[PDB]
RNA sequence: UCGAAGGUGGGAUCGGCGAUUGGGACGAAGUCGUAACAAGGUAGCCGUACCGGAAGGUGCGGCUGGAUC
RNA sequence: CUGGGCAGUAACUGACGCUGAGGAGCGAAAGCGUGGGGAGCGAACAGGAUUAGAUACCCUGGUAGUCCACGCCGUAAACG
RNA sequence: AGAAGCACCGGCCAACUACGUGCCAGCAGCCGCGGUAAUACGUAGGGUGCGAGCGUUGUCCGGAAUUACUGGGCGUAAAGAGCUCGUAGGUGGUUUGUCGCGUUGUUCGUGAAAUCUCACGGCUUAACUGUGAGCGUGCGGGCGAUACGGGCAGACUAGAGU
RNA sequence: CAGCUUGUUGGUGGGGUGACGGCCUACCAAGGCGACGACGGGUAGCCGGCCUGAGAGGGUGUCCGGCCACACUGGGACUGA
């Protein structure tokens, strides 16, 4: 078992593409905030964390359209654990010609690549979400 | 396959063979075309090639193919040699430039006319 | 190099009429040679390959210029159909045309190239010369009172000059106020296709 | 008062006791030339009616493509059988930069600045095929906010 | 070694092409005018003037001793 | 003392030729069979061993990429 | 005499994990060495039959081998 | 008034007919064309491209996502070792503190000139030439940041083992 | 191409140099390099650049500019900043 953020990514995305309501997954800081990220962009709904039977459990709720239309068309992890990947503030990169979002994990923590640019601090590129 | 497989192991690009071996960097070569004679195509051609065994200032013994209809050639006799297959001849892949050292033009020869060899008209 | 050869066999191969003038039309249809009245395959590139044809044939430019005026368009930033217009458009015979002061393309061409134009006072006889933003063109003034000249003196009214330029009084002189907009001025053609040729 | 297009037409045929039995078909792209286009395969003894058949099959198949004012609003690929097709949008400079099938498509749909690519396989209808999936694949602006919300967090700088 | 030191270095560098974090090592020789430094014994260097064939780095101290 | 060139010696290594001999490929409309493809007329392939002008045969084990009620 | 697995408990340790270039071990059958054993089967071999021929298929015999002890060999459509 | 040629015209790939020849002569980059009505051979007419050039040969990149970092694969198309254990190596669960090696921000030095890009300036234009700014992906020094990776010092039981 | 190395690896005293240094010498110790490829074989002047390419890459080092090496083949010193 190795990337728990790649294990976070590929569980909401099989859930995503199962049409499920909500999921469950051990909590940890970094997808804690990764998911304030996501609602923040507003990919997902309300999140919240639990206590399970040995450390803490996060749970997710999914956001669907009046019909039955997912609100996430993609997620992929960037930088993997067998290379890791980092950019510069002039170079951040680009998802969707922008109308997607990358998560860059810098010294004044998680950002997108707006917020990041706004700032011009880089970072490691944590996954692609759009 | 996994990044670290390929900084172990690294791409290797595919073998190419050379083409110009008798040439060896040349894009024309003198031969001294000993023993001309013909030779028939592969199965369904059926026709009647003329041919020659140049031997080049490169120290190797090449065939090569007389281009044009009707030539001048004959035993030992200098030509110049550049390159070219037949794709019905086995293993030609030279070709007797017209027009050089004893190689005359083609005669009558009124198209393309450079090709073969041949002055407009004076 | 010069063409220096039938200009309606040119226009009749593609199918548009490039000259006008006295010898606007030839009075007859377009089989431009012995096989022209075939109704034949119409592929992706010879719409390409007819229209920078007539990009070419209206200016009188050789494939090798052409080309170099290409990557000039391309590299400048903007668009690409319209820089190339305003290249090809900005050439001094091409505004000797423009002005009023030729019948045809090849006789603007050949004044020019006789040395009858004076642009900064610097006499010139290169056709593919370039005019720029606030030229004045002057014509050479031991030039003047020679028939092929002043027979363009009277007959100033009837072709329109376009609004980058200008003329002025017997004096014939032509001022620049900015670089053309040959897009908006007089396109017998779509720029469009120059670009797609010279992708492939 | 449509852009009509045939791709491909090849000659297939069917092997019986006497001999073989020759037909065509006719890809056909069809579309208004302004944002929608559609396309059919249509197939005939003889290849006016092939040609005939994909017409109608085209415009009874008309589906609706996004552009943000002559170009595709962002990069995708698309995946048909096995053809692989990749477009990218251009400045209004560029032209229709693509292969044969792709650039039919293209021009028939309304798009006038585009980089399409082809990767896969070279078969025409999978590249057509291909060409579509990736169309459909496309977004707007406009419900991509609707999904997510406050519509100003892209980066829109044309507009009109 | 009769009053030199052989130390082991490490440094990771990005590869020049796929972009992962390669770790590799050297060997450099220092000098021990007195000569106390045993197995494991991380310790600091600074390098200086050729003092032998081999030996560009004098021993600056030894700091957290060997377990 | 060191010392180029030279001399002596035993090896290493890279090529060329070589009577004769092993296979390979390509040739025409040659000779001998018919091994495979259908249950291809004894199901076929795989490893191994022996044998046989030649394709191959047979034994032992395996597989279905074969059948049977 | 001896190896592994699963479930339950949650008693214990506290990341001790995963994979693994080379390497090592095991590894059907046939085969090989030394010794023993040998009913049946059965390569090779012999005869009969079929056939134009039949170095085969079918039949009658039949040696190595198949078995055991101790070593070697290290290959299989060793396949899901 | 002293001054135009070369290549091609079956598809790719713009450009077609006639005559002669009749698996012959020959052509050909590919696959093919020629065995008596050849747009594929030779000539003519016509056409197309380019033009003081136009064709052929040779070599390199491209197309080729056919060595794949960007950017490919392994049931049957080429491709999972017969299976396991294990050395170097690669990779690593949750959590606290610290360091600031990786990472990232900024500044100083350096990254010669020419060449390259963008803007002018000068040769009648252009090629060419001068100027200014970029570029020079980097490296070294100083000063910030600590999210993630890593090191160091702990903790935990969910993985692993007993 | 899987084992290479004995001034070889290190130390001390001397010598030598414009200068540190096995650069050299006497003595002492027994090390040093190697699968992150030592030792060996093949090829090659290196770079700013040039060609190609969307880019990443690939090929190349000719004019021009910088550095290196050599001057019939091999060795040696002298004069001198
Ligand atoms: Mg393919
Ligand atoms: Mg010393
Ligand atoms: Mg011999
Ligand atoms: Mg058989
Ligand atoms: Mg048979
Ligand atoms: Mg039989
Ligand atoms: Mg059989
Ligand atoms: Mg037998
Ligand atoms: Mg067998
Ligand atoms: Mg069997
Ligand atoms: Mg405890
Ligand atoms: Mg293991
Ligand atoms: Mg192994
Ligand atoms: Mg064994
Ligand atoms: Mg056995
Ligand atoms: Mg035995
Ligand atoms: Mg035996
Ligand atoms: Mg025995
Ligand atoms: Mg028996
Ligand atoms: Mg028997
Ligand atoms: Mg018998
Ligand atoms: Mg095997
Ligand atoms: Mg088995
Ligand atoms: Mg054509
Ligand atoms: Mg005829
Ligand atoms: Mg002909
Ligand atoms: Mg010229
Ligand atoms: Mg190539
Ligand atoms: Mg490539
Ligand atoms: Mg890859
Ligand atoms: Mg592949
Ligand atoms: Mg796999
Ligand atoms: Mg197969
Ligand atoms: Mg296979
Ligand atoms: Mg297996
Ligand atoms: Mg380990
Ligand atoms: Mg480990
Ligand atoms: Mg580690
Ligand atoms: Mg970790
Ligand atoms: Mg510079
Ligand atoms: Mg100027
Ligand atoms: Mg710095
Ligand atoms: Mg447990
Ligand atoms: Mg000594
Ligand atoms: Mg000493
Ligand atoms: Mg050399
Ligand atoms: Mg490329
Ligand atoms: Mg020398
Ligand atoms: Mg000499
Ligand atoms: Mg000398
Ligand atoms: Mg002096
Ligand atoms: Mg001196």
């Amino acid at each position: 078992m190795t990337d728990p953020i790649a294990d976070f990514l590929t569980r909401l995305r099989n859930a995503n593409s199962a049409y499920h309501d909500e999921v469950s997954l051990p909590h940890s800081k970094l997808k804690a905030n990764i998911a304030q990220i996501l609602k923040n962009e507003g990919y997902i709904s309300d999140f919240r964390t639990e206590d399970a039977r040995v450390g803490k459990s996060l749970v997710i709720q999914l956001k669907y359209g009046p019909s039955r239309e997912r609100s996430i068309a993609g997620l992929r992890r960037v930088s993997k654990p067998g290379l890791r990947v980092y950019a510069k503030s002039t170079n951040l990169p680009r998802v969707l010609g922008g109308l997607g979002v990358a998560i860059i994990s810098t010294s004044s923590g998680l950002l997108t690549d707006r917020q990041a640019a706004r700032q011009g601090v880089g970072g490691e590129v944590l996954a692609y979400v759009w | 396959p996994t990044i670290q497989q390929l900084v172990r192991k690294g791409r290797r690009d595919k073998i190419s063979k050379v083409k110009t071996a008798a040439l060896k960097g040349s894009p024309q070569r003198r031969g001294v075309c000993t023993r001309v004679y013909t030779t028939t195509p592969k199965k369904p051609n059926s026709a009647l090639r003329k041919v020659a065994r140049v031997k080049l200032t490169s120290q190797v013994e090449v065939t090569a193919y007389i281009p044009g209809e009707g030539h001048n050639l004959q035993e030992h006799s200098m030509v110049l040699v550049r390159g070219g297959r037949v794709k019905d001849l086995p293993g030609v892949r030279y070709k007797i430039i017209r027009g050089s050292l004893d190689t005359q033009g083609v005669k009558n020869r009124k198209q393309a006319r450079s090709r073969y060899g041949a002055k407009k008209e004076k | 190099a010069r063409y220096t050869g039938p200009v309606t066999r040119k226009s009749r191969r593609l199918r548009t009429d490039l000259v006008g003038g006295d010898q606007a039309f030839e009075k007859r249809p377009y089989p431009p040679g012995q096989h022209g009245r075939a109704r034949i395959k119409e592929s992706e590139y010879l719409l390409q390959l007819q229209e920078k044809q007539k990009a070419r044939f209206t200016y009188g430019v050789m494939e090798k210029q052409f080309r170099r005026y290409y990557e000039e368009a391309v590299r400048q930033p903007g668009k690409t159909g319209e820089e190339l217009l305003k290249i090809l458009e900005s050439r001094l015979d091409n505004v000797i045309y423009r002005a009023g002061l030729a019948r045809t393309r090849r006789m603007a061409r050949q004044l020019v190239s006789h040395g009858h134009f004076n642009v900064n006072g610097v006499h010139v006889n290169v056709p593919s010369y370039r005019v720029s933003q606030y030229d004045i063109v002057d014509v050479r003034d031991k030039s003047l009172n020679t028939v092929p000249f002043q027979i363009a003196r009277e007959t100033a009214g009837e072709r329109p000059i376009p609004s980058w330029l200008q003329v002025v009084g017997e004096r014939q002189r032509v001022l620049i106020h900015q670089l053309p907009e040959r897009a908006q001025i007089d396109v017998p053609l779509t720029e469009q296709l120059i670009v797609e040729y010279y992708s492939k | 008062n449509y852009l009509e297009r045939v791709v491909a037409i090849n000659r297939v045929s069917k092997v019986v006791k006497g001999g073989r039995r020759f037909s065509f078909t006719a890809l056909v792209i069809v579309g208004d030339g302004n944002g929608m286009v559609g396309v059919g395969y249509g197939k005939a003894k003889e290849v006016p009616a092939a040609i005939a058949k994909g017409v109608e099959e085209a415009r009874k198949s008309f589906f609706r493509v996004p552009l943000i004012g002559g170009t595709i609003t962002h990069p995708v690929q698309g995946e048909a059988a096995a053809g692989v097709v990749l477009l990218r949008p251009a400045s209004p400079g560029t032209g229709v930069i693509a292969g044969g099938a792709a650039r039919a498509v293209l021009e028939c749909a309304g798009v006038h600045d585009i980089l399409a690519k082809s990767l896969g396989s070279d078969n025409a209808i999978n590249v057509v095929h291909a060409t579509v999936a990736a169309l459909k694949l496309l977004q707007r602006p406009e419900e991509v906010a609707a999904r997510r919300g406050l519509p100003i967090e892209d980066v829109a700088p044309a507009g009109m | 070694m009769q009053k030199t030191i052989v130390v082991e270095l490490e440094d990771r560098m990005r590869h020049p092409l796929y972009g992962k974090i390669i770790r590799t090592t050297k060997k450099v020789k220092a000098h021990d005018e007195d000569s106390v430094a045993g197995i494991g014994d991380r310790v600091s260097l600074m390098e200086t003037r050729p003092l032998s064939a081999t030996k560009r780095w004098r021993l600056v101290e030894i700091l957290e001793k060997a377990k």
